[PDB]
């Protein structure tokens, strides 16, 4: 009904740097008390929905004085200064003047860092699994940043890439990188018919990659 | 210690109703209003409706209405939203929080996550995942084919936090499948326990795996 | 936000 478009969609800013949300309302939120009811909300990756600004200009407590709020009849813009990696989550422009109540689309912080190149770890099946006549081999790319990154299986040295999963974490809540598993899944029969599995990154950080491998012989 | 306590998860048929619980703890239940916001999965916060303890009001937003109904439970300082006819289109995650009159949404409950389908709950079947030296070991926790999200997985009942990386879950065939990292120093495995808990609050099912070499 | 229970 109240529409409130949020600009941009993503925002990429520095470690220490200085965002700028923009958040627009269809109609003036200015309500029949004379106040304005406009609020900020961030939800962090995982977590529930926090409070950082209400009333356009005024910040809630414990929320930091690096986050500043202002706005003027349907223009409203949040304002984060020296970001931290603790900022990382999608904030939200709300407005509670009007029912129904409506919430802006959402603004996603990507912050930039320094290059890290992935740490590599494979898995074999588990006991437990090959048991019951699955075998999936599980490979761990950790902590690396930017977020593009290819992963390559060979068995027995020779590309294989049906039976592939990829996910990749949210960014790091802590050091702003990003992590992202494979999952090679086989039956037990296929996958006790062949000896040497072989995982293999590149990314951004070096020319030749980064290999992990076992035998299943050993 | 204000606090806002919802149930974990709920699988409801398509076509049926559920009833999403969010009690209220440290505070005068009837000073504030308990509002319900569904939230989406990648983003999208939704305003569904409000209760009022003190005036006994219902308001809901157009999207879903002939189909919620807000309700408390003074008594026992509790407050109720009943959702009919659900189809897909209501899965997600929903959240509880209150708001004193011309106040503002300062506390929010742990959320309830909604999933519509056909599919019957499975509990998942978790997986430990062992393999250099001069090092610290990276180990895993493989959770396969359950249904429906979500899960939570910890280290040591939560005493391992840091180095721990918890991969979104990947649907397929009706199925969920996700994987658990986490990196210790070389020093302490095998030497001390490490223990990957799962839990599906769907299933109601809670499942430790010691990770052994 | 002003609260559906107060303007009356």
């Amino acid at each position: 009904d109240v529409l409130m478009t949020q600009t941009p969609l993503s925002l990429p800013v520095s470690l220490g740097g200085q965002a700028s949300i923009s958040c627009r309302s269809s109609q003036s939120v200015v309500y029949s008390d004379g106040d304005t009811y406009l609020e900020w909300y961030l939800q962090k990756p995982g977590q529930k929905p926090k409070l950082l600004i209400y009333k356009v200009s005024r910040r809630f407590s414990g929320v930091p004085d690096r986050f500043s709020g202002s706005g003027s009849g349907t223009d409203f813009t949040l304002k984060i200064s020296r970001v931290e990696t603790e900022d990382l989550g999608v904030y939200y422009c709300f407005q509670g003047s009007h029912v129904p109540y409506t919430f802006g689309g959402g603004t996603k912080l990507e912050i930039k860092r320094t290059d890290a190149a992935p740490t590599v770890s494979i898995f074999p099946p588990s006991s437990e699994q090959l048991t019951s006549g699955g075998a999936s081999v599980v490979c761990f790319l950790n902590n690396f940043y930017p977020k593009d990154i290819n992963v390559k299986w060979k068995i027995d040295g020779s590309e294989r890439q049906n039976g592939v999963l990829n996910s990749w974490t949210d960014q790091d809540s802590k050091d702003s990188t990003y992590s992202m598993s494979s999952t090679l899944t086989l039956t037990k029969d296929e996958y006790e018919r062949h000896n040497s599995y072989t995982c293999e990154a590149t990314h951004k950080t070096s020319t030749s990659p980064i290999v992990k491998s076992f035998n299943r012989n050993e | 210690q204000v606090q806002l306590l919802q149930s974990g998860a709920e699988l409801v048929r398509p076509g049926a109703s559920v009833t999403l619980s969010c009690k209220a703890s440290g505070y005068a239940f009837s000073d504030y209003e308990i509002h319900w916001v569904k939230q989406t999965p990648v983003r999208g916060l939704d305003w569904i409706g409000a209760f009022d303890p003190k005036s006994g009001a219902s308001a809901s937003n157009q999207k879903v209405k002939g189909r919620a109904i807000l309700t408390a439970d003074k008594s026992s300082s509790t407050a109720y939203m009943e959702l009919r006819s659900l189809t897909s289109e209501d899965s997600a995650v929903y959240y509880c929080t209150r708001l004193r009159y011309f106040g503002y949404f300062d506390v929010w409950g742990t959320g309830t996550t909604v999933t519509v389908s056909s599919a019957s709950t499975t509990p998942p079947s978790v997986y430990p995942l062992a393999p250099q030296t001069n090092s610290m070991v990276t180990l895993g926790c493989l959770v396969k084919g359950y249904f429906p999200e979500p899960v939570t997985v910890t280290w040591n009942s939560g005493s391992l936090s840091s180095g721990v990386h918890t991969f979104p879950a990947v649907l397929q065939s009706d199925l969920y499948t996700l994987s658990s990292s986490v990196t210790v120093p070389s020093s302490t495995w095998p030497s001390e326990t490490v223990t990957c808990n799962v839990a599906h609050p769907a299933s109601s099912t809670k499942v430790d795996k010691k990770i052994v070499p | 936000a002003v609260g559906i229970g107060a303007v009356f």
